């Protein structure tokens, strides 16, 4: 975030952001300016899939963790088949 | 399947599978070694009615 | 006719495919009906000099080779045998067609019980499903057909049927005769909806219409040599003639007391003869048994014991039922698509020990509804290889004591899947000084299975972890169920596709009672689903 | 990932059929296999499924009159004779979406 | 227990086995060593058997007794006759 | 002679007074209940059906 | 795409993900149920992602 160049769209485009739910672009983004910069469409893109993993971060002390889902062979296969949960449950745990 | 000269099929086996078929269901029919120098005459039968 | 090895019937299964993937450098004369019968007749036809007597079958065998012996066919010069045409549907379909069958089965069945179509439309809809849940195969390979494992489990199965029908509007356990009868018997008295038991019913009372039939159309009063009048006239009320899937050894009980003039032999994998010891529990279990010992199960109206000799389960009309469904019920309605194979319980059973079913403390009350904790299907307790997930793959819920029922169950179980291949002479009717030689081969899967539809996209459960196509019938073919069978290629699904695989350690099609023209007749006829019983019926007669 | 967005999408089926009582996701050919075989034992209501279903069954049906009009057991230079007489079994023709 | 060397999944698979709910063969499970013994399977099946009826011990004091089930001929049998129960109650007395 | 004795055995309650009377079977004060499920009785009879 | 069951690495080469009889029932309902419910009024696109 300090010193590294806060977002003000016209080169200040970095992968390690860190905002949710941001109405930046959305309205308070006056139009960008005479730099040329392409590829920062792709930088916002990890960027804000970043952003928002981060911004999972917890839910996860409510959310039970995520299973094997399909059926693979697991280490042991040998005393116990597998089969893996398809995921049409609530996992909210309360 | 009595006239020689036209174009073939690429693969033999086509061809003669083709007059294989071709020679279940009917009456006159080339004889089956198919005779090389020859006029490929049908086979003779029995008496006819 | 080759004989077992005394294997573990998937070793045999794969041996009989890396055979059969060049045993067969051509396609063989017995597979084409398809033929009209301009096409028939006509000369070009190879088998045409092989058709002459209207009751035999006229076909090219090994020589010097007396018919059950080794995997290896032994090379001789070839010589033309002959083998007796019993059942009457076994005519070729050019020369006995299949609207002249369905036109016998309508004049057959004039003014007897015809089946409901709301019963119709979802035991069609329950056979031809192909997201048919694996709880109930496995529910079906465990309890096996005893009664009380059956009757131990009545609140998981009420619940679990109940589950499945007000969810789906489909029927369920109609896979195995040893289902409906327990419960048209037990489940029937209320605990069940009123329109389950109305199917359940409805489908019995077709079966025993059908039987009505078959007594109305012979004569009584006249036996020959101990076959009664019923199983010198038709094949459903022969006691040689036997199921194709066996959970109880009385059928090999009736089979061997009620013949006993025409020389029968039974090989159960390897050896021959049966044993038929009950009573096996987790101090004696043996997965993997190499004997020709067979699981009777336990006799609940006495005691088991070691010197107490065995005796039939049930009467001699519970065989005659068995047969007329399996043989008319089950390939009318799957039309050839089911097929039939056996388990891997030493897969199986460790699967099934798994619950998760939690310590509800004293004086409170049982959960219900699944969003509560203690519940043992909610999402708290959905571990991973457990139970737990397997009855919330199939949207099913249950509780906790009938989760717990497991354990009593799993007093009595089953070893292992064997190959029975029984043979004998022809019947009194027909036996004269030449077709003595002459036997017929049929095998059958003691504790096997049939799945009434293959699915191939699931990958919640891996392929072939329980269950590998091991189909004896050619109406239980099954072109599409081989991809569960371990290591299949599509050369194989190509060969398979135009041949029915039945392996020669289960009879072959020239040697068995039935044919190739009985599973064209179900699988290219399309008249009716009542109509097509009856004319499988009347198919069926000598 | 249809079996890890299952409930998602559930919900979004659920959502568009009791409104407008329309079949959802009927234009993906890998999208009414995949809920047939895993969104088939009662995620969905009873109605919606039977539609799925019952167009699969009749995709089948057209395979199997595909297979029926056909002789099997003559096949040239590593071609099924459904290939040999029919398209929709010959492998080298493509789907027009992959 | 102790000292009957704890379940380490080499060569320690023993029939008196007291576990209930074990996620232990379930993705705490490293992959099996280099030790032939084939029959630990065997040996699992009736040890987990032993330890799920053996892990039941309480709800017996909540759901009513087993009965007859079926109808035999139990000792007195000439005074009144044997029906047995229909397991389809709901045992749990509360 | 093998119909009475089975008909001897019911299984009704002691019910206090002051108390209504049970209708549903989920109570334990029913007769039907599973608690007063005792084995050879009436009670049995008409769980059965 | 991401295999079902299996690691992708890189020296791993590609496998099919399903039968082949998906690609028959694929071209079957693409080239009959697709046009005898929409009749030529659908059509084939890219997208943007």
């Amino acid at each position: 975030s300090n010193p590294t160049t806060f977002s003000v769209e016209a080169i200040a485009a970095y992968t390690p952001v860190a905002l949710i739910r941001l109405l930046n672009a959305s309205g308070p983004l006056q139009p960008g300016h005479r730099v040329d910069i392409a590829d920062a469409r792709s930088i916002y893109t990890v960027g804000a899939a970043a952003s928002a993993a981060r911004a999972r971060a917890n839910h996860n002390a409510n959310t039970i963790r995520r299973t094997a889902m399909f059926a693979e062979t697991d280490p042991m296969t040998w005393l116990r088949p597998t089969v893996g949960l398809r995921r049409t449950f609530n996992p909210r745990i309360i | 399947f009595f006239s020689r000269g036209g174009v073939p099929m690429l693969h033999d086996n086509v061809t003669e599978s083709l007059r294989r078929i071709t020679a279940s269901g009917g009456r006159l029919n080339p004889t089956e070694p198919l005779p090389i120098f020859g006029g490929l005459r049908p086979a003779t039968s029995a008496g006819i009615a | 006719v080759a004989e077992g090895t005394e294997d573990t019937l998937d070793v045999q299964m794969g041996r009989f495919m890396e055979t059969w993937a060049d045993m067969m450098p051509h396609h063989p004369h017995w597979v084409n009906e398809h033929l009209t019968i301009l096409q028939f007749i006509a000369p070009s036809n190879p088998r045409l000099r092989f058709e002459l007597n209207p009751a035999f079958d006229f076909f090219v065998a090994p020589g010097d080779v007396d018919l059950p012996g080794p995997q290896r066919p032994p090379e001789a010069m070839p010589t033309v045998n002959a083998t007796l045409r019993i059942i009457n549907g076994n005519i070729p379909v050019p020369l006995c067609p299949i609207s002249f069958r369905d036109c016998r089965g309508t004049q057959l069945g004039l003014g007897r019980h015809t089946m409901t179509p709301a019963t119709i439309k979802a035991v069609k809809d329950t056979f031809e499903d192909r997201a048919y849940p694996t709880i109930f195969y496995m529910l079906e390979a465990v309890i096996h057909g005893n009664e009380r494992n059956f009757c131990a489990l009545l609140r998981l199965l009420t619940q679990c049927i109940r589950g499945y029908w007000e969810q789906s509007h489909r029927v369920a356990f109609v896979n195995n005769f040893h289902m409906l009868m327990y419960i048209t018997t037990y489940l029937g008295n209320g605990e069940l909806p009123e329109v389950c038991i109305n199917i359940y019913r409805d489908l019995l009372q077709h079966v025993r219409a059908l039987r009505q039939t078959i007594t109305d159309f012979t004569i009584q009063g006249e036996g020959h040599n101990g076959e009664t009048s019923e199983a010198l006239n038709n094949i459903l009320t022969d006691d040689t003639f036997i199921a194709p899937i066996l959970w109880d050894c009385d059928a090999l009980i009736y089979r061997d007391e009620a013949a006993r003039d025409r020389l029968p032999a039974i090989r159960v994998s390897g050896r021959n003869g049966y044993q038929a010891l009950h009573f096996v529990d987790m101090a004696g279990h043996n997965f993997q048994r190499r004997d020709n010992v067979l699981i009777h199960g336990r006799p609940v109206r006495g005691d088991t014991g070691q010197a107490i000799p065995i005796t039939p389960h049930h009467d001699r009309e519970w065989g005659i039922l068995s047969k007329i469904y399996y043989y008319i019920v089950i390939p009318a309605f799957s039309r050839g698509s089911c097929c039939t194979m056996g388990v891997r319980y030493d897969r199986l059973y460790p699967a099934l020990q798994a619950v998760i079913v939690p310590e509800i403390p004293a004086d409170e009350e049982a959960p219900t509804t699944p969003e509560d904790p203690r519940h043992p299907l909610h999402a708290h307790q959905l571990v991973p290889n457990s139970l737990n997930v397997y009855f919330h793959n199939a949207h099913l819920t249950v509780d906790g004591d009938a989760l717990l029922t497991l354990q009593e169950l799993m007093g009595d179980m089953a070893e292992r899947t064997t190959a029975i291949l029984v043979s004998s002479a022809p019947d009194a009717g027909a036996a004269t000084a030449t077709t003595r030689n002459m036997r017929i081969y049929d095998g059958a899967l003691y504790h096997g299975l049939i799945m009434m539809a293959y699915q191939a996209y699931d990958e919640t459960i891996a392929t072939g972890t329980f269950f590998y196509p091991v189909p004896v019938n050619p109406l239980f073919a099954c072109p599409e169920h081989l991809a569960s069978l371990r290591g299949m290629t599509n050369a194989r699904r190509v060969l398979a596709k135009m041949v029915p695989p039945i392996p020669p350690f289960l009879g072959a099609n020239h040697h068995a009672t039935i044919r190739q023209p009985v599973a064209y007749h179900v699988t290219h006829s399309k008249s009716d689903f009542n109509t097509l019983t009856y004319s499988l019926l009347g198919g069926y007669f000598k």
